[PDB]
């Protein structure tokens, strides 16, 4: 249980391979669902309760609208799964093999340098020994968006409104 | 670099306040 | 004249939107026209989330309260009576 | 780890119910029984054919509305700040922009279907 | 599209570029890029056609990939430095990823493929914005991080951009595709001097913007999108095709026209840094761009093509739409060479 | 004229774009869903096959 | 001992669902001048057991056109999440005490939707696909309003911690403070659980059986149990949020009883609504939730943001 | 008549009352007859960890009063 | 660096490769875009939490907001292609050449 | 073209989140506040070219605080040597490291 985060990250990579091999978008949907849930688990394990629950909630809602479209636009008479096409299965197997090879190389060989230098020790090491007191530091920093980040709020709100406008202009013919 | 100076085990011995948080 | 006709027509055809704009309008105007918004600010400042780190006494700090509970310093007596 | 234990127990219980459901009863299967149900008659086309969404714009905008709901969630903690004026103005600004986007979609006949 | 909505979208594109050119935080630069893309897609699709939708989709895909790579580079730089400021990037891998992303946004080859297609798909009005205003933000970002840019990668991208732009421009008969390949070549020219002197990049950007504004506005004033359609313009309006020939000669980099300024200053700065092979190769490869410009000049003004009978009716009417900046853009793009010592104001 | 200045055998089959860039609309008409609101359906009174 | 607690929170909930089926049947009957199940056992108390045994001794059929993996995964996800959404509920003490239990409930509901989606999609039937698309449209309509109303009513709580709701309502029910939000939240919960005037995913009179039309025996029983467990859990959420109950720390039973009674009353009102109104059209459902609730939810969100600041009544963070 | 529905409602009431009571009793049983201490914030968790060490038996519920000092 | 960072970077790389390698549908490309966005969110969140950059804890939320904005853009472009061609197949985007 | 309008007009649009040593809500310090403060104060005003080579010790300390690569390498070496010693029975972990002594409060 000292490597829970590593297991969750491996499942993250597995889900990314799953929806990266491009099965039917319906199946890519559950691939992204698993990846998002496991990423929420990782963020929870690192202390980001609100942030992890936030990715979980948003992607859960977003993939629903994708599913609606998969049944409206990307609907193939015979939707394809990871074991339906040799191309999709090949991509899935290649991704799994890459992940397994890198995991094995990282674990059995403590110091691994593929592109960056990765250390094989557990993720628990990098944790800090400080005390936050009566705080949820992530929550306070996030809530500082309305006090410190007024400019960020303005720009994000304007972008969302312009996004609504752009969607309406695009989907008008 | 250098050696991190650390106080000995003896000089950080105090009669602890062995009471509870409550 | 025209306003009264518009409002009567608005609350007769779409009463839901009439309430929403009225409630939304109040939520923007009322906070400015309130004497308790400053009290709300003071309460948030009053709450001691972090430790009150003491400062070294140089002998020339008349109002800074070098004490457990002697009179000098800020007081929360206003909050007690709120 | 307790939440993980609860999740594991729930999943195992559900899968055990599935297992008992699929292995306790006496099974007698044939082609006609497992055929798709179309109110007693044979279906004309495949169920995997495109199914047009008459509310696609509503969904694409529900995306951004869910985004705004994500932005609004930190509000309970945001009220604990000393800059209540700025915090309140920014929160009302976000809510006003959400209402304005909803109004624009409504007036330009975006919430309507087909 | 409602004119108010179109003005809001144009102002949102401009505000995204100004956010990129104004902020000191990487997150805000990425936000400005995102706003630029969001407000640019409907502007690309102002006139609804299947080609317009295809151009919008391709542009959106390319810019989305570039923005994802840029944000990954930003995140890696933060990881290895704990810094968000636009400064000397502290990770070589992050620098490489950011360079690839910014080159993809600019359209530097081998990320050039989308430019001829997106430019052809959209109208002249949108093509002008795409080939002029959309180059400001990535160039500004590159100019802010020119110190950390690996010179080898940027120089290779610039040389490939010039080569590919020239080669692509030769096989094109659609004016928009010719303009896109010329834009690719000029972007390579601009990015060649980024590691050496950014003020020369700014000068080249200004000259290119003036020349492309003049060319696109002349095309709009002639309502021509092909060589054959532009050829007829000699009969109705010889002034427009003569000015187009002059502007094409300027774009070729022929003195005493203004197009010689950027190439001359770039060669100067690159020779000051003991690079003599690269500027020579760039100057020699500019001859392909000069070739297709000359071919267009022949088909448009230097030689007269067969018109059609219906031009007689068009002879009677006068253009109603008036672009007030066209004469100034033509003059600034042809007769500003005697004013190079004004380079210092860009410092 | 044509699509490219130096056409080849493969490119010669490709025609120039439309004059107004409006590509002729495709006739790949979207098929509907022939749902069978058949007899078994509770709202069909048991003996109505409604092919909609 | 924690495993014993997990079992004592799951098995009683399943028994409550089983007997809620009977309670619903009898309530509908007596509101329709009828008598609910009254032969099987005394006063019909043995009907749920008979139903469960019949369903689990009934042959389950696997459709020929169905994708087996999703077809089997959907029921499991539905029940597992229905049983999991009870973990953080404060009655009076929560099994798992989270600082953000409310967002956990929201996320768990959002995931549960995929059960109906995948069950519908994988069923590979026209009626099932229609049911899945109707579920999609339903969740498009209520999710934003649900979250906004929940945020607005929690603005007087000070945090997303569910246990704090008991303290906030120590002198007064929060329904006396947000009864318009209470009404809209109740309707949103009706729409969410695919319940009265919003039974569009199933649509007995319009879609035969909706998404679960191709499900039989065990899996159908699991979907029914998940549906009714979600009903009870959402009614419990409505109880804790608005109908606060007194909690004597030395006698938790007092709260438990008060809580249970309020949840039972809310479930009975759910059945009451089920046997009193015709079914919406999901176009009309989306139009209602987007054009009558959402503007009002935004207005009340503004109001409940401004009110504590303008009245100097911001609830404590901790 | 209508009171015939009451047996089922009472059975469901018992089935819904079991979880709450069970959780409270288990919390009291596993925390020395006291409410299970909440640790919403790191300060509370630090208090819990110190209490565990003070107890000496690696259990936080057992609390040492003035008798432990001196 | 910790192995979790390696896993998340590898996930981003895999999603990028998937997006760059289309097969048939435009929906799967948008899926790869959303996956890359999610991976970047996780990376940034871990970095911010680990270094206790309190004021930067709002960055992942902004990233998520613009992520779903890009997703909505992609979805709208997808519907237009389907309306104009009947399928979301990436091969239909072929009029614009070179 | 970095048009520094913030420094001109005096506005503070994004300079408050550029570094973790800036003011943060409730004065929550960054994990490497001291190292970043030293690096910034060392390299203030001398230019980027000088800062890269002169204030390099401070930057190295800041990077080590941020990533702990060398500290993790030392800890990994210690762990590997301890495991090798335990395999050969040349070492015996002390009771306070074996969970036999009560940790101090």
């Amino acid at each position: 249980t000292m490597y829970i985060a590593f297991i969750l990250s491996t499942i993250f990579v597995i889900g990314f391979v799953g929806f990266s091999s491009k099965p039917s978008p319906i199946y890519g949907g559950l691939g992204l669902i698993v990846s998002g849930g496991v990423g929420c688990g990782i963020v929870l394990n690192f202390g980001g309760s609100f942030l992890g629950l936030m990715v979980f909630l948003i992607y859960l809602g977003g993939m629903l609208v994708v599913f609606g479209y998969t049944t409206a636009m990307a609907t193939e008479m015979y939707p394809e799964v990871w074991v339906s096409n040799k191309t999709v299965f090949g991509a899935f197997v290649s991704g799994l093999m890459m992940e397994f090879c890198m995991v094995y190389y990282a674990l059995k060989e403590e110091e691994v340098e593929i592109i960056f230098k990765f250390n094989g020790l557990g993720d628990w090491v990098i944790y800090d020994t400080g005390d936050s007191g009566f705080f949820s530091e992530e929550a306070m920093g996030i809530a500082a968006l309305y006090s410190y980040g007024t400019w960020l709020v303005i720009v994000t709100g304007w972008s969302l409104l312009i996004g609504v406008v752009v969607i309406m202009e695009i989907t008008r013919g | 670099p250098g050696i991190v100076e650390l106080p000995t085990l003896e000089d950080l011995k105090v009669q602890e306040v062995k009471v509870s948080s409550s | 004249g025209r306003i009264a006709s518009f409002l009567k027509n608005a609350w007769a055809k779409e009463p839901v939107l009439v309430a929403s704009f009225a409630i939304g309008g109040l939520a923007i105007i009322l906070p400015s026209l309130s004497p308790y918004t400053n009290y709300a600010i003071r309460i948030n400042r009053a709450t001691p989330y972090n430790y009150p780190v003491p400062l070294r006494d140089d002998g020339n700090m008349p109002d800074v309260p070098s004490h457990p509970q002697d009179p000098q310093g800020p007081s929360l007596e206003w909050l007690k009576n709120l | 780890m307790n939440i993980m234990l609860t999740l594991l127990t729930n999943v195992t219980l559900a899968s055990l119910l599935v297992l008992i459901a699929f292995w306790l009863p006496q099974l007698n299967a044939y082609s006609e029984k497992t055929s798709p149900y179309e109110c007693g008659f044979d279906p004309m086309g495949s169920a995997r054919l495109p199914f047009s969404m008459k509310f696609f714009l509503v969904a694409i905008t529900f995306l951004l509305f869910d985004l705004e709901i994500a932005l609004l969630l930190p509000l309970p903690w945001a009220s604990q700040t000393n800059n209540l004026k700025t915090m309140l103005t920014m929160a009302l600004f976000l809510l006003i922009l959400l209402a304005a986007s909803l109004a624009y979609e409504w007036t330009q006949k975006g919430l309507e279907w087909a | 599209m409602n004119p108010i909505i179109y003005t809001t979208l144009i102002m949102t594109v401009m505000s995204g570029t100004m956010l990129v050119m104004i902020s000191s935080h990487w997150l805000l630069i990425w936000i400005g890029f995102e706003m630029n893309l969001l407000a640019m897609i409907p502007v690309l699709m102002k006139n609804f056609n299947p080609r317009a939708t295809e151009a919008a989709t391709k542009y959106f895909l390319t810019q989305a990939t570039a923005s994802m790579m840029l944000m990954m580079a930003i995140i890696i730089n933060l990881l290895y430095s704990g810094q968000w400021t636009i400064t000397k990037m502290f990770n070589p891998v992050a620098m490489t990823m950011m360079t690839m992303a910014l080159a993809m946004k600019l359209g530097l080859s081998p990320f050039h493929f989308w430019v001829p297609e997106v430019t052809q798909g959209i109208s002249l009005q949108a093509g002008l914005l795409l080939l002029t205003w959309q180059k400001l933000a990535p160039l500004s970002v590159l100019c802010q991080i020119s110190q950390s840019i690996n010179p080898n990668l940027m120089l290779t991208m610039a040389m490939l951009s010039i080569l590919i732009g020239g080669w692509g421009g030769l096989n094109q008969t659609q004016l928009r595709k010719i303009m896109a390949y010329s834009s690719i070549a000029h972007m390579g020219w601009m990015t060649a001097v980024l590691p050496y002197n950014t003020t020369m990049t700014i000068l080249n950007l200004l000259i290119y913007i003036t020349m492309t504004l003049a060319m696109f506005m002349l095309l709009i004033h002639s309502s021509a999108t092909t060589t054959l359609s532009l050829s007829h313009t000699w009969n109705k309006m010889p002034v427009i095709t003569s000015l187009m020939m002059v502007t094409l000669l300027s774009m070729g980099g022929l003195p005493p026209l203004s197009g010689f300024m950027p190439k001359w200053m770039i060669i100067q700065e690159m020779t000051k840094n003991e690079s003599i092979i690269m500027p020579t190769l760039m100057a020699m490869t500019a001859l392909l761009n000069l070739y297709f410009y000359m071919r267009l000049a022949y088909s448009s003004s230097l030689t007269m093509f067969p018109s059609t009978n219906n031009m007689k009716m068009k002879w009677q009417f006068e253009h109603t739409k008036q672009m007030k900046l066209l004469p100034t853009m033509i003059v600034l793009s042809t007769l500003v060479l005697p004013m190079t010592p004004a380079l210092s104001s860009l410092n | 004229g044509g699509a490219v200045m130096y056409p080849t055998k493969e490119t010669a089959h490709w025609k120039p774009p439309p004059w107004n860039d409006v590509d002729p609309p495709k006739d790949t008409l979207v098929s509907n869903l022939t749902l069978n609101f058949g007899p078994q359906h509770p709202a069909a009174h048991g003996v109505l096959r409604l092919v909609m | 001992m924690f495993m014993i607690n997990i079992l004592s929170l799951i098995i009683p909930i399943l028994l409550a669902v089983a007997f809620l089926t009977l309670v619903e049947r009898k309530v509908l009957g007596y509101m329709q001048l009828r008598k609910g199940p009254n032969v099987v056992g005394p006063y019909g108390l043995l009907q749920p057991i008979a139903d469960a045994l019949k369903l689990f001794t009934k042959e389950p059929l696997r459709p020929a056109t169905s994708s087996i993996s999703m077809f089997i995964i959907a029921p499991i996800l539905a029940l597992s999440l229905a049983l999991t959404m009870w973990v953080p509920l404060p009655m009076p003490y929560p099994l798992i005490n989270m600082n953000l239990g409310v967002l956990f409930m929201l996320a768990m509901s959002s995931l549960a939707v995929y059960s109906i989606l995948w069950s519908g999609w994988a069923s590979n039937s026209k009626y099932a696909l229609i049911g899945a698309l109707r579920a999609v449209a339903q969740t498009i309509s209520y999710e934003v309003t649900l979250a906004i109303i929940l945020l607005s009513v929690l603005l007087m709580n000070g945090s997303y911690t569910l246990s704090t709701l008991i303290t906030t309502q120590e002198h007064i029910w929060m329904i006396f403070t947000s009864w318009p939000l209470a009404m809209m939240w109740f309707i949103s919960t009706l729409a969410e659980t695919n319940r009265a005037p919003f039974d569009l995913t199933e649509g007995e009179s319009e879609l035969v059986s909706g998404f679960n039309v191709e499900y039989a025996a065990g899996p159908f029983a699991m979907f029914f149990m998940a549906e009714y467990a979600n009903i009870i859990m959402m009614n419990a959420f409505t109880a804790i949020l608005f109908l606060g109950a007194s909690h004597d720390p030395h006698t938790p039973e007092l709260y438990t009883i008060n809580f249970v009674l309020k949840t039972l009353a809310l479930t009975i009102t759910f059945l009451w609504i089920r046997a009193s109104y015709p079914r919406f059209r999901y176009d009309q459902l989306m139009h209602l939730l987007w054009k009558s609730f959402l503007p009002l939810t935004l207005a009340l969100c503004m109001w409940h943001i401004s009110l504590p600041i303008m009245t100097a009544s911001i609830p404590p963070q901790s | 008549m209508w009171f015939e529905i009451l047996p089922g409602i009472a059975v469901m009431a018992a089935c819904l009352f079991i979880p709450g009571m069970a959780t409270a009793h288990i919390h009291k049983f596993t925390n020395g007859g006291k409410e299970k201490r909440v640790a919403h914030f790191s300060y509370q968790w630090n208090l819990m960890e110190r209490d565990r060490c003070i107890s000496g038996v690696n259990r936080y519920h057992v609390t040492k009063g003035l008798e432990n000092i001196d | 660096m910790p192995l979790v960072y390696m896993n998340i970077i590898m996930a981003f790389a895999i999603a990028l490769a998937g997006l760059l390698m289309y097969r048939s549908h435009l929906m799967s490309s948008l899926l790869c875009l959303e996956g890359m966005m999610l991976s970047l969110f996780i990376m940034s969140t871990l970095i911010i939490l680990n270094t206790h950059f309190t004021l930067a804890n709002m960055m992942p939320i902004i990233l998520l907001v613009f992520a779903a904005c890009e997703a909505a853009l992609g979805l709208s472009l997808l519907v237009m292609v389907s309306n104009t061609y009947g399928t979301d197949y990436v091969q239909n985007l072929n009029l614009l050449q070179c | 073209p970095f048009f520094d309008v913030q420094k001109r007009l005096g506005l503070d649009l994004d300079r408050w989140m550029t570094i973790q040593s800036a003011e943060q809500p409730h004065k929550i310090p960054g994990r490497c506040h001291a190292f970043e403060k030293e690096w910034i104060e060392c390299a203030h005003g001398i230019g980027g070219i000088r800062a890269e080579k002169e204030c390099k010790i401070e930057f190295d300390d800041f990077v080590e605080c941020l990533l702990r690569q060398k500290t993790m390498k030392r800890l990994s070496a210690i762990k590997r040597q301890r495991d090798k010693l335990i395999k050969e029975g040349k070492y015996t972990p002390p009771p306070h490291h074996l969970g036999k002594e009560d940790p101090r409060p």
